[PDB]
DNA sequence: AAAGTGTTAAATTGTGCTATAC
DNA sequence: AGCACAATTTAACACTTT
DNA sequence: AGCACAATTTAACACTTTTGTCAAGC
DNA sequence: GCTTGACAAAAGTGTTAAATTGTGCTATACT
């Protein structure tokens, strides 16, 4: 028995050309570590804000947009996870008495 | 510089990548361990299959499939991000993995010798202690504040150190008013004693715990400011307890760290110059293990130092990732999935980088990041090289995942796998059976194998003709074998050659090229001459058959490689298309003479003539066409049309001895007449009983003096006339032809006496086990050789079972000993002797006892045989890879050095008689110098071929030495020239300059290897030689002239040289037993005059000394003399151009004494030209020449330091060759050919030298003119 | 390996693109544009028959009455023997 | 006389190789 | 498994404090 | 395991626009 | 050669419900 397999994709037959393309323009990015990278686009394309570069780090355009921090949050960041479970009197009532046992303890 | 890299290769360059180079290769960071969909079978993004990355699955097409066609090419699509572009690219992008945390290379800390170790200064045991988060190290420690601030801190550690003797001296007095408690109110009435005493014991017991706790204490307390004190980088620190306390407390002066963090900022702070002045002065100033070390260090010190590198390069902060196409994901079909095992280490190594990512995000005690941390580090580990450092990683079944370095190494690995040798198309392969009535050229094929192998040709042809109507209906019409494609298949085959190969392939004879012809059946025809170059015999063996293409394969297959223009061999000369089994016994019982035969030479003159001449060979044949005649009868026929003699020629005509038509009359039989007749016209007559010796004295003749199209020809009627007779020789095996010795019966009871008397001595007591074991060896070996001589005296000379061995056809007698009379001694497994023996024949029969111990030597060959040709092949692969180098380069170098010959020495009186390997190392040679003889003239003059009759006129001139022109003294700088290699021994005249005579010269020393059977004598004691290593049985060679003492002493030896100039005495003490002392001149003993290079005992001097003691001149001799020896002692004729090709190949280099001041470390093995020139410009600027002395280094050692890097990464050790390469940043230059047979360029040798490949042809003017 | 290049299809490839231009030369100037464009032989992205009228100056159903017309014409036995052996 | 202390040899570990085609 | 080889330890040494 | 909930991707349907086809006609 | 009217299928396009995927949480004690 022989058995065949492929990676999953397409051979097609156009013959090569080089000479009628339909026309691109660049558009440059810039990382936050100062880097520099220059993308190829469709005329007909919404060049984006952001891209994520070939270092691997997310890079805004070289324009002036500033199109969104999108108000995006922590999460959870412990307190929160204390917060919710136990309030504010419970805690201020708590701290001062372990500020408290700092005084005692220092002297005896 | 060209990273296309398409035909224009200058160089090839390796290197340490730095982190700037990695994400510079890169086209973007994988980030998810993840590979792809499980529904969609789509690539995830981000992923380890990730088209944005890496490239487009289909051709032409985005991810999400806005943009599908060629109009659209180089942009990006705005919405996925996936360049439209060919496919191919997703198998050769790269990509990268940016590590947390900093990981070392696992070949720069965990070879042999360690380079991070040895750049260090840290012992790898330290080393592996730091990396693998088990040690902290001092990395810096400032020297100003510590020197300054010392007294205070001594100071306030004096208060501590009192603040813990107050403490305990407060406890003591404690104790001391409670003993006093105790012995006051315990005492303060009446009380036993014992218990007083126990009281005032337990008292003292807590005293001393008291004083003892503070003790320890204080040693602590001491412990601490000792390790502080002594502080310096590169330290350890392996307490764990220890540093946190010189943290918290003096934490200011220093910092240490864990692991490649560490050994980076340990890097950082390294300044080369101070390590490499520092080694440069030890060795030059100290000695001992030091400076032995130290060249150690400064090999890899100097590495770094001189190239461009920069050590920052052994601790990696990006990973590299192999294109996807590389280690792919094929669905088999049932929708089965095949991974390609690189997948589950790049998903380990991503997954715990991003846990490590998380964890130090979400902040984390010490313990879970360097546990994260080390797990990190194997992980890199396991991907780089599995299974070095630990136990390797398995997968599913406990098996060892397949790492990077695992695809390199090995018989497997992508080096002797798929670069050096490869699978081809258009090749078949099929059983072989024998072809008698073919020509030399000629070999027949099957048509089935023939038309699938031809299927384009025929497929042109067939349309060029007006049978299909396309290129599709002609693969139909041969696909379907529709009948009219063998008549187009017999066109396109013309002329048309075909390589025949079977394996193994020993010599350079084992593939040659054939004109095909389509034969019905199944089987290829071979041609029954050939069958000895490819060593085939015709039970059941397989031959791949191969189709050049071009018009360059085709013209070498016609004119390089056919079968007819290699007749002879180009090891030895001998003629390997001579005739062989049946063949020599036909010409044996055509050409032989019966004595008293029918029609013999009567004359009995005096009442009737003589009845035994004849007018013509045609009326000797018209009389045996009767009964009249036999074809081995003695006649005198009357010749006219066959040249005479040269005896016979010179008294019948003398002036011009022509034969086209002048008659004379020879005394011959009808035989030799009909043998005659095939050789060719102006042949002389040759009237000899045809052996094999004979016939390849004719044919040796016919090749040295006709041309090459006579010789073949020749070959195919001798061949033709051999079948022919051998089927009415009347030669058949019947066992009434077995004749046994009427006389056995006698012998073996004479000798069974003697044994007897033997065996009585020793059961009576007289001598021991071992000597009656030799004395009944000696018994029936004579037996063994007495009823050998019965059995040759009776035979007749006559019968069929002695022919085949008289005639030098096939065997030998010893055989035929074994068939019709005695088996004789047979062997032990341990390899003793049986001393019953065998005294059954195999005719007789054996008993089953007999046939029992029969059994253990003929197991012991067929094990030693199998063992023998796996051996046999590794010494051949390092002969090739020690001497492909050496090939001819230019005609003439006109040197004027040269070795001399023995030639055949004096006699006693005695004139001259010859030496008995004069072909083997005079023959085929150039002369130095013009032979003179007694005052005389030159007789021989400069430059010639050193063939048979200036050999015999050199001997007839009286002159018994000759200074001979060979390799080892030539002159030019890469390769040899062809007047100082002399006669190619194939061709038979001088050698191309182009011809790869280092191959050729590996070759004939790798093929008979396999009959070599066996201080060592067979291919152990080869394997030794060329290895240059140190024999077992080291016998001691003199140092200089003098007298030798010998002295017994503490049953071994001693043996003291005493010279005569004088001087210091030489002294060799232990020399066992075993190991006789050696003859030459009564023997060796005392009272003896030493020579300067003489052997002391019997064994084997080992090639250093001799080097050392003798100089290079003395060690060659030695070298060609030992493994000649080894080579005729089993009948293999091997010339000695060829092992001393082998032997300029091993002292090449020199080894440097003092340096000087030009760049050359001591120890170290220097190529002896570039030595040469760095002394040559070392006169200017200031004269301190290098000093080194010659060095001789085995084929391993040598074939493994070479200048290429890509050539020798091919052959052993990859990763310790592709690691050091890599360090000093050595470049390639392509210039062997075993790296252009890798890169798929032309190779430097043969037809691919410039001045042959670069032949401009055009019509000369006449021509282009009378067209 | 599956998805790699098959040798002797390529060529075929190859000589039917050629049999197709041979073909198509024999037929007049416009149709043999209007096939063409139709089915992208010359640029490899089809066309309608709003795009082939824009560049010949009339409505869809002249240019289909003239694809339907060459059509006809390619299905002529001198025009369908040389190219049915390439399917 | 003990006690280290560094320098110099036999033991001690690890690395690499082991024919060819179906 | 072994055969070779080169790198890395116990121990065997005189030399210098204690 | 198992469940709950938000975020995201898909597929399904309604409705509009394009692209194609038939008969008539100068 | 060529255009107009009319009709019907095919293709985009918007919205909306479902299915699919991602992530947090579960409290006898357990080392
Ligand atoms: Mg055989
Ligand atoms: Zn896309
Ligand atoms: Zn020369």
């Amino acid at each position: 028995r022989v058995l065949r397999g492929s990676r999953l994709g397409a051979v097609s037959y156009e013959t090569d050309r080089n000479h009628d393309l339909a026309p691109r323009q660049i558009a440059r990015y810039r990382t936050d570590n100062g880097e520099e990278f220059e993308v190829p686009f469709a005329d007909d394309a919404e060049i984006p804000g952001t891209w994520l570069c070939r270092n691997g780090m997310e890079g805004t355009l070289i324009e002036g947009d500033l199109p969104e921090p999108k108000k995006v949050k922590p999460p959870r960041t412990h307190w929160d996870m204390l917060l919710e479970r136990r309030s504010i009197e419970e805690l201020e009532e708590l701290l001062k008495e372990r500020l408290e046992l700092i005084r005692s303890r220092r002297r005896g | 510089g060209a990273m296309l890299d398409v035909n224009f290769f200058d160089e090839l360059r390796i290197g340490l990548a730095t982190a700037e180079d990695i994400r510079q290769w890169s086209y973007g960071e994988v980030k998810k361990p993840e590979t792809i969909n499980y529904r969609t079978l789509k690539p995830e993004k981000d992923g380890l299959f990730c088209e944005k990355i890496f490239g487009p699955t289909r051709d032409w097409e985005c991810y999400c499939g806005k943009y599908k066609r060629v109009r659209f090419k180089g942009i990006i699509c705005e919405r996925c991000g996936v360049e439209v572009t060919r496919a191919k690219v997703r198998r050769e992008r790269m990509g990268h993995i940016e590590l947390a945390a900093p990981v070392t290379h696992i070949w720069y800390f965990k070879g042999v010798p360690s380079r991070l170790g040895y750049l260090l200064d840290l012992a790898p045991k330290d080393l592996e202690k730091i990396i693998y988060f088990a040690a902290y190290v001092i990395t810096s420690v400032d020297e100003e504040m510590r020197h300054n601030e010392l007294s205070t801190l001594e100071a306030e550690m004096a208060v501590e150190r009192k603040a813990v003797e107050d403490q305990r001296d407060g406890e003591l007095e404690a104790r001391a008013q409670k003993l006093e408690a105790d012995l006051a109110e315990l005492e303060a009435e009446g009380a036993k004693a014992d218990a007083r005493r126990k009281v005032r014991d337990g008292g003292e017991r807590e005293m001393r715990q008291i004083r003892d706790r503070a003790q320890r204490e204080l040693d602590r307390l001491e412990d601490i400011w000792s390790t502080f004190t002594k502080l310096a980088p590169k330290q350890l620190i392996v307490d764990e307890n220890l540093y946190r306390e010189l943290v918290d407390r003096y934490g200011e002066y220093f910092t240490g760290a864990m692991g490649a963090e560490s050994i980076q900022k340990l890097i950082e702070n390294f300044d080369i110059d101070a390590e490499a002045e520092s080694l440069r002065d030890v060795i030059r100033n100290g000695k001992g293990q030091k400076k032995l070390r130290a060249l150690k260090r400064l090999k890899v010190v100097a590495a770094f130092q001189q190239s461009g590198n920069s050590p920052m390069g052994m601790v990696l902060d990006a990973v590299p990732v192999i294109p996807p196409e590389l280690r792919p994901m094929v669905q088999l079909d049932g929708g089965r999935f095949a991974t390609s095992d690189l997948n589950d280490l790049y998903r380990r190594v991503i997954n715990r980088n991003n846990r490590l990512k998380r964890l130090i995000d979400l902040g984390a005690p010490e313990i879970i990041v360097n546990n994260e941390k080390r797990m990190l580090q194997e992980s890199v580990d396991a991907l780089f090289d599995n299974g070095r450092r630990g136990r390797p990683v398995t997968g599913p079944g406990n098996r060892p995942l397949k790492s990077l370095s695992d695809l390199l190494k090995g018989k497997q690995g992508r080096f002797r796998q798929n670069l050096l040798g490869k699978r081809v198309d258009y090749s078949g392969r099929s059983v072989i059976v024998v072809g008698p009535q073919l020509k030399l050229h000629q070999c027949g094929l099957p048509k089935l194998m023939a038309l699938e192998l031809f299927k384009p040709f025929v497929m042109k042809r067939l349309v060029d003709l007006n049978h299909a109507q396309n290129i599709k209906s002609a693969k139909r019409m041969v696909e379907r074998q529709r009948p009219q494609v063998w008549d187009v298949l017999e066109e396109v085959i013309a002329e048309h050659p075909v390589l025949l190969n079977r394996a193994p392939t020993l010599h350079r004879l084992g593939i040659q090229a054939f004109e095909p012809m389509l034969v019905e059946g199944k089987a290829i025809q071979l041609h029954p001459l050939v069958c000895e170059a490819f060593n085939a015999d015709f039970d059941g063996d397989q031959m791949a058959v191969h189709l050049p293409l071009s018009a360059e394969a085709q013209a070498e297959a016609r004119i390089l490689m056919l079968s007819s223009n290699n007749i002879l061999s180009p090891a030895s000369g001998r003629p390997l298309a001579m005739p062989r089994l049946d063949m020599v016994t036909g010409l044996y019982y055509l050409t032989t003479e019966v004595p008293g035969d029918t029609g013999e030479y009567q004359p009995a003159s005096g009442d009737h003539p003589e009845t035994g001449v004849y007018s013509s060979p045609a009326e000797a044949i018209m009389a045996a066409d009767r009964g009249v005649l036999s074809v081995r009868a003695k006649i005198k026929v009357r010749l006219t049309q066959l040249r005479p003699p040269v005896e016979i020629e010179a008294e019948l005509f003398g002036h011009s001895g022509w034969q086209p038509g002048d008659a004379w009359m020879a005394e011959t039989t009808l035989g030799r007449v009909m043998f005659n007749e095939l050789l060719p016209l102006g042949y002389p007559f040759v009237n000899k009983q045809m052996h094999k010796k004979v016939q390849a004295a004719i044919i040796n003749d016919l090749a040295e003096r006709y041309p090459m199209i006579v010789v073949a020809q020749t070959v195919d009627k001798l061949k033709d006339a051999g079948f022919y007779w051998a089927t009415r020789s009347g030669v058949t095996v019947s066992m009434a032809d077995v004749l046994v010795p009427p006389r056995k019966k006698e012998i073996l009871d004479h000798y069974e006496e003697r044994a007897d008397k033997v065996e009585k001595q020793f059961q009576r007591g007289a001598l021991n086990h071992d000597e009656r074991n030799e004395a009944l060896v000696e018994i029936w070996k004579e037996a063994t050789d007495e009823v050998g001589q019965a059995l040759r005296e009776h035979y007749p000379d006559d019968n069929p079972i002695i022919t085949i061995v008289d005639s030098g056809a096939t065997g030998n007698f010893t055989q035929t000993r074994t068939l019709a009379g005695m088996k004789g001694l047979v062997t032990n497994p341990k390899g003793e002797f049986i001393p019953r023996p065998v005294k059954s024949s195999f005719r007789e029969g054996l008993t089953v006892l007999e046939y029992f111990i029969n059994t253990h030597g003929a197991r012991k060959g067929l094990a030693d045989t199998a063992l023998r040709t796996a051996d046999s092949g590794y010494l051949t692969r390092r002969l090739v890879d020690v001497s492909q180098d050496v090939i001819v380069r230019e005609h003439d170098c006109q040197t004027e050095r040269g070795i001399v010959v023995e030639l055949a020495e004096r006699a006693p009186d005695g004139t001259l008689i010859r030496d008995p390997y004069i072909e083997t190392s005079a023959y085929a040679r150039t002369l130095g110098t013009d032979a003179v003889d007694e005052a005389g003239n030159v007789i021989v003059e400069r430059g010639q071929d050193l063939g048979d009759p200036e050999i015999d006129a050199l001997l007839a001139a009286g002159i018994t030495q000759v200074k001979v022109r060979s390799v080892l003294t030539c002159a030019t700088s890469t390769g040899v020239c062809a007047t100082c290699y002399g006669r190619s021994m194939a061709t038979g005249k001088l050698v191309d300059i182009g011809e790869a005579v280092g191959i050729v010269a590996a070759q004939s020393i790798g093929e008979p290897g396999t009959q070599l059977t066996m201080i060592t004598g067979g291919l152990p004691r080869v394997q030794e030689l060329f290895e240059a290593r140190v024999p077992r049985g080291k016998a001691p060679i003199a140092d200089v002239t003098g007298r030798v003492r010998l002295e017994d002493g503490e049953r071994f030896y001693k043996i003291t040289i005493v010279p005569d100039d004088g001087g210091e005495e030489v002294v060799y003490d232990k020399i066992s037993k075993r190991q006789r002392l050696r003859v030459f001149k009564r023997v060796l003993s005392d009272g003896d005059h030493v020579e300067v290079g003489q052997q002391l005992m019997e064994g084997s001097a080992d090639p250093h000394e001799v080097l050392r003691v003798q100089g290079p001149r003395e060690v060659q001799i030695h070298l060609v003399r030992e493994v000649q020896e080894v080579y005729r002692a089993q009948g293999v004729s091997i010339h000695d151009k060829h092992i001393e090709v082998i032997v300029r190949q091993m002292l090449r280099r020199v080894t440097i004494i003092d340096s000087g001041s030009t760049e050359f470390l001591p120890g170290s093995l220097i190529d002896r030209a570039e030595f040469e020139a760095e002394n040559r410009r070392v006169v200017a600027e200031g004269g301190e020449p290098a000093a080194g002395r010659p060095v001789l280094m085995g084929i391993t050692k040598a074939s493994l330091a070479t200048d290429s890097w890509l050539s020798a990464a091919s052959f052993q050790e990859t990763t310790r060759v592709l690691t050091d390469a890599a360090i000093n940043c050595r470049s390639d230059k392509l210039n062997g050919l075993k790296e252009n047979v890798i890169i798929g360029k032309l190779i430097p040798a043969g037809t691919g030298i410039n001045r042959y490949r670069n032949i401009a042809v055009q019509p000369t003017e006449e021509a282009r003119a009378a067209a | 390996d599956s998805e790699a290049v098959v040798a002797v299809d390529a060529v075929s490839f190859t000589l039917l693109q050629d049999q197709l231009q041979s073909v198509l030369d024999t037929l007049s100037e416009r149709e043999a544009g209007v096939v063409r464009l139709r089915f992208g032989l010359t640029d490899g992205q089809p066309r309608t028959l709003d795009e082939i009228g824009q560049v010949y100056g009339v409505t869809r159903e002249r240019i289909r009455q003239i694809e339907s017309k060459t059509m006809s014409k390619l299905r002529h036995p001198s025009r369908s023997q040389v190219l049915r052996d390439y399917l």
